[PDB]
């Protein structure tokens, strides 16, 4: 109450929203509450003061013929830097490698 | 019990709070079954050494008979509360007054009065018209209570301070069926009539009166109906739609009715109760018994501890000098 | 803060009157409310209903929440005044299945004479006693203090540290004392006839009579003898400080027109509405107030009357056995 501020992450119509950002080794202490049209807001509830990990992790599946460059893994996934290549945005390309 | 396999949800709503109140007043009447009410007055004992002052307070009464018994010892006289004197009330918010903190605003569902005063007066042949309540806030500009903002968050959340003033908040009797929306937003839903005579009498600086059913169903057009098609929807009556949910009754204590007691020095120390259905002295004890219908019974003739004591209070001095009437307001949510 | 200050509390007796006001409010003529129980909600919600927990949709009191209800109502029953009853918490003397079997606070009503482990009089009656005092030993209530009397002044609730041997045996007030033996001064208050106890009293609550059935005889209730400085003190509903009322009805009494639907698919939500109007063909008719005994909800006007209570519950499918029971116990 001398700290934490709070940061609203928005509201959800189903339980268990998935959260992003939260720079490593920081954040923690999520808190939730319920509300409705005709009801007064309930009381906050705290979760067990967690902490984020060092980097990130993934286990991905694809064809066995295909292989992935370690940069595309490090940039986009294990370091979670988007906009490196956004398949929703960029045009990609393909080449035949003699 | 706790954490059962099955979990159920029950509102109890609002109306039960009001409808339960209606049954209280619906028998106050005259007869053996109608259990009339009587207020009562207080103690002559200096009650302490520090008695007259601001700090300190009477001791908290006790519901036990040991506390029930001392009143009839220390009590003088009981004024009666007629059926007509008790009244159901509402906080009386009004637009335009500068004295009360927020001049207009009046977020979402709120009760307003106007045409009661210099500032709000309009279209007055009808006196107070105004118990109408706000159906919807005006468009945007609401920054509400949390982070989110827009015409959305009333649903997942609290109430809108619209941040914009209202103008021309007077209104007609209303639109056909649903009601008027004169300005920007601030739709208004017209709620009954309130003629002037009952105003200056049974209203106050705080609150206001609403008629009971059995009056309006009896007489439209005094309290001013037949404009309302939604009336025939659910009979007359409407104490519910206002969501009254509170009842107060008052009593006039005139030192004339209690000429004894009212002498140069009477200190009327605390104790001011309420009670129900008392009885007469009975003359000699063997006899039949009668319900007590006559106003301002003296403490004697009441069959000490007749009826049951329904309320208690302690106000340390009061005054109760002769020729100064005394008006007691007590407010219950039942 | 320096101002006149007044310290005031509504007495418990206010409640029992309010309770007595809800009763007597049931009658045929106007100014007498008529209550209905409604079930409805045939269609199941979601798919997680029939599972464990999961909660129902929480019911709301708005106009939208009322409108759909009237669309789903399967059936209703009219509550007659006879099937409503006063009730109070029952503490059976010397029963081991409830706390403090042999010990008692200063004033606690305790029924005895039912089941063998308490005997007292025979000829049944289910005698009841207020307990006016307790042996003085053992530390009790606020802080420490020591002795009973000083713990009785300055408020306090004294718990006797000595088990009370034997139930109250007598018919009249203050049956204790008057002998070197221990025990404390129970005070007889009325009696429960055996016939009513098998029906009207469950094991959680014992009935206390309305100040009506005590007339058309007192004797059945064992109240036929009393001190009564007043000609009557007739209603004792105040003596017990009865704070609550209890409803009972058999589901065979509720009326389901379809008669195969409530059984196959349960009524998922129950609500009780007041003062419905009869079916009106068109808004060409005068407003009439509902009477007779059954009312297929088709004959009830939509939004016809106001509803004090909504419940939402998982399916509660019902068998057609001639006994299953509503409860709905009000705490007024």
């Amino acid at each position: 109450s001398n700290q934490y501020r709070w940061i609203n992450l928005g509201y959800t119509a189903n339980n268990s929203f998935f959260f992003d950002d939260a720079d490593p080794l920081t954040t923690y202490i999520i808190r939730v509450a319920t509300a409705a049209q005709d009801f007064e807001q309930s009381d906050w509830i705290y979760t067990e003061e967690f902490e984020t990990f060092a980097t990130n992790a993934y286990t991905f599946q694809n064809m066995i013929e295909m292989q992935l460059a370690n940069k595309f893994i490090q940039e986009k996934f294990t370091l979670n830097n988007s906009d490196y290549v956004n398949f929703n945005n960029d045009t990609i390309m393909a080449a035949l490698m003699n | 019990m706790n954490d059962s396999s099955v979990i159920y949800r029950a509102i109890v709503t609002s109306k039960f709070r009001t409808e339960k109140m209606l049954n209280f007043y619906n028998s106050i009447g005259s007869g053996p079954d109608k259990n009339t009410i009587f207020i009562t007055f207080g103690r002559s004992e200096p009650w302490s050494s520090n008695e007259n002052e601001v700090g300190f307070a009477p001791p908290y009464p006790t519901d036990s008979v040991l506390g029930v018994t001392d009143m009839w010892t220390h009590m003088m006289g009981t004024v009666k509360v007629l059926p007509s004197m008790l009244d159901a009330v509402i906080p009386r918010r009004d637009w335009g007054d500068t004295r009360y903190p927020d001049p207009y605003t009046f977020r979402i569902n709120d009760i307003v009065v106007c045409n009661s005063a210099p500032y709000n007066a309009t279209e007055s042949g009808a006196g107070w018209l105004v118990y109408r309540c706000l159906d919807v806030p005006d468009t945007g500009m609401c920054s509400i209570a949390s982070l989110t903002d827009k015409d959305e968050c009333l649903k997942l959340g609290g109430k809108w301070t619209p941040s914009a003033r209202s103008m021309t908040p007077p209104e007609g009797r209303g639109d056909a069926e649903g009601t008027i929306e004169p300005g920007d937003g601030y739709v208004w839903e017209y709620l009954f009539e309130i003629p002037p005579d009952v105003s200056i009498n049974r209203c106050t600086n705080e609150y206001i009166v609403v008629p009971w059913p059995e009056e309006l169903k009896e007489d439209p057009t005094r309290w001013g109906y037949e404009d309302n098609l939604t009336w025939q929807q659910d009979d007359f009556g409407l104490i519910y739609r206002v969501k009254a949910n509170t009842i107060r009754f008052k009593a006039y204590l005139d030192s004339v009715y209690f000429p004894e007691a009212a002498l140069p020095g009477n200190k009327g120390f605390r104790q001011i109760s309420i009670i129900t259905n008392p009885l007469e002295a009975k003359a000699h004890p063997n006899d039949p018994n009668v319900k007590a219908e006559k106003d301002y019974y003296d403490p004697e003739d009441l069959m000490r501890h007749s009826g049951e004591m329904i309320y208690m209070e302690n106000r340390p001095p009061i005054i109760m000098a002769m020729d100064q009437t005394e008006e007691i307001n007590i407010l219950f949510t039942f």
